[PDB]
């Protein structure tokens, strides 16, 4: 019985390799006291949110990166403890990591697994390449957008092509930021403790991306056929026209947010572009979209629209783009770590006693 | 990877067949070769002997329509995992049922033959 775990920025995603969807789900925070020792330690996750009032609330990882490692032990010991209800000792564990992790990084949580957790074995895995797998692909181009961070990944024949990838600094942090600021503009105020999730949920339920941005705008200035009622936490229900479809369109337009980067379908076609003449047109048939910034309706159509356009006209372009697209990276986790071949991936107990944590740089690529 | 199914591979020209079934590859009876259940997946190994006589691999991955995630995704990763065990010799090829390339359905003499069912999900 192994264990995956897929440490987002945001979110933590764990559960149990075998399983077709993660267990838990919770907020990749930790919560500790402001003012120490004058009332009745730390909390993670929702109880850290809910108790935001009292805790100073910290992340410890950006962009996928740990930035805190006493706060990440707190997120693991909470996912093992508190969530999946495992003793760690007794379970190989699957880890996942960004794109770009700094090595000292990886031996750092190699370290933390073995002799904090005293965990039997365990690999770590590159997300994108996870996502790629789980949808039954050795080859092709990872749109990957969580939380900070986009970013395109090219993969040949089972591996990233680390010259190719490119990121995009806007992910759905920036997306929930800008409902917010665009449905004040409107005429709302989202002034409670509850407004980023409020805006967040606005984005979820109901955004979606324009096949054609201009057409959708015009509908929307003319027509009231696009609009749609959000009923909030107490209960008054507030309108939501045009910014259903103008956040994400920040996606393929970061100059809304008043930024100079390409949008992701130019982010997509550049990555592509710096691949040997030979594989392109795998990728471009092959265009996998994971995250949950990528879950917006209509995303997929826009990017083969896109893409057909930046691409010559003769083109195969697919793009991969299925509905548990959200979880693609534990999935394709819980995929690996229960095959049979797996025993044989994994950094052992004695393995890691032997050679130490930068073991993790020979045995997991 | 000590896979026992590993060590029997590429030995010879022709054609070896395997089945995924419940995240481990098993070998497909040769006498079934050709009959692929739509609702699996499988991994298909073609070794070529050149004019010169040097050893050419070709590894294929086959896609049912009804296949669930599990199986399409093991074959995608044991086909990686052949690979580097055959020392990144192969050229990986994608092949999904009713969509195959020409010199895999070349490999079977009589044709492929579609047929429903197959063994459940792992998950
Ligand atoms: N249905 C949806 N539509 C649009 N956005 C969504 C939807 N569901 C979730 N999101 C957004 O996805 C973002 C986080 O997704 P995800 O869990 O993939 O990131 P992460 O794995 O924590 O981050 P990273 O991989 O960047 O470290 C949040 O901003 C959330 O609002
Ligand atoms: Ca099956
Ligand atoms: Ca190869
Ligand atoms: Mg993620």
């Amino acid at each position: 019985q192994a264990l995956v775990i897929d440490n987002g920025s945001g979110m933590c995603k764990a559960g149990f390799a075998g399983d077709d969807a993660p267990r838990a789900v919770f907020p990749s925070i930790v919560g500790r006291p402001r003012h120490t020792g004058v009332m009745v330690d730390s909390y993670v996750g929702d109880e850290a949110q809910s108790k935001r009032g009292i805790l100073t609330l910290k992340y410890p990882i950006e962009h996928g990166i740990v930035t805190n490692w006493d706060d990440m032990e707190k997120i693991w010991h909470h996912t093992f403890y508190n969530e999946l209800r495992v003793a760690p000792e007794e379970h190989p564990v699957l880890l996942t990591e960004a794109i770009l992790n700094p090595k000292a990084n990886r031996e750092k949580m190699t370290q933390i697994m073995f002799e904090t957790f005293n965990t039997p074995a365990m690999y770590v895995a590159i997300q994108a390449v996870l996502s790629l797998y789980a949808s039954g692909r050795t080859t092709g181009i990872v749109m990957d957008s969580g939380d900070g961070v986009s970013h395109t990944v090219p993969i040949y024949e089972g591996y990233a092509l680390p010259h190719a990838i490119l990121r995009l600094d806007l992910a759905g942090r920036d997306l929930t930021d800008y409902m917010m600021k665009i449905l004040t503009e409107r005429g709302y105020s989202f002034t409670t403790t509850a407004a980023a999730a409020i805006v967040r949920d606005i984005k979820e339920k109901l955004a979606y991306v324009a096949l054609d941005f201009e057409a959708e705008m015009q509908t929307a200035a003319s027509s009231s056929a696009l609009e749609k009622s959000y009923e909030l936490p107490d209960g008054q229900v507030i309108t939501i026209g045009n910014e259903r479809f103008r956040c994400p369109e920040a996606l393929f337009q970061p100059s809304f947010l008043g930024m100079e980067s390409a949008g992701i379908h130019e982010t997509t076609y550049n990555s592509i572009m710096k691949c040997d003449v030979d594989i392109r047109k795998d990728l471009y048939g092959n265009v996998v979209l994971s995250g949950g910034t990528t879950m917006f309706p209509g995303i997929a159509d826009r990017m083969n629209k896109e893409l057909t356009a930046l691409a010559p006209s003769t083109m195969k372009i697919k793009i991969i783009a299925p509905p548990e697209r959200k979880y693609s990276v534990w999935i394709g986790g819980s995929i690996l770590a229960s095959l049979s071949t797996f025993q044989q991936m994994w950094i052992s107990k004695e393995e890691y006693d032997e050679s130490g944590p930068s073991i993790v740089h020979r045995k997991c690529f | 990877v000590e896979h026992p199914e590993f060590l029997k591979a590429g030995k010879e020209p022709g054609l070896q067949i395997w089945r995924v079934e419940k995240f481990d590859l098993v070998p497909v009876p040769t006498c079934l070769y050709g009959d692929f259940f739509t609702g699996d997946a499988y991994v298909i190994l073609k070794t070529v002997q050149l004019r010169n006589g040097n050893l050419q691999y070709d590894l294929h991955y086959w896609l049912g329509n009804e296949c669930s995630q599990d199986e399409s995704g093991a074959a995608a990763i044991f086909t990686v995992q052949l690979d580097d065990y055959l020392n990144g010799r192969a050229v990986q090829h994608r092949e999904v049922q009713g969509f195959e390339s020409a010199t895999f359905l070349g490999y079977f003499k009589s044709g492929l033959k579609y047929k429903k069912g197959g063994v459940a999900s792992g998950f």
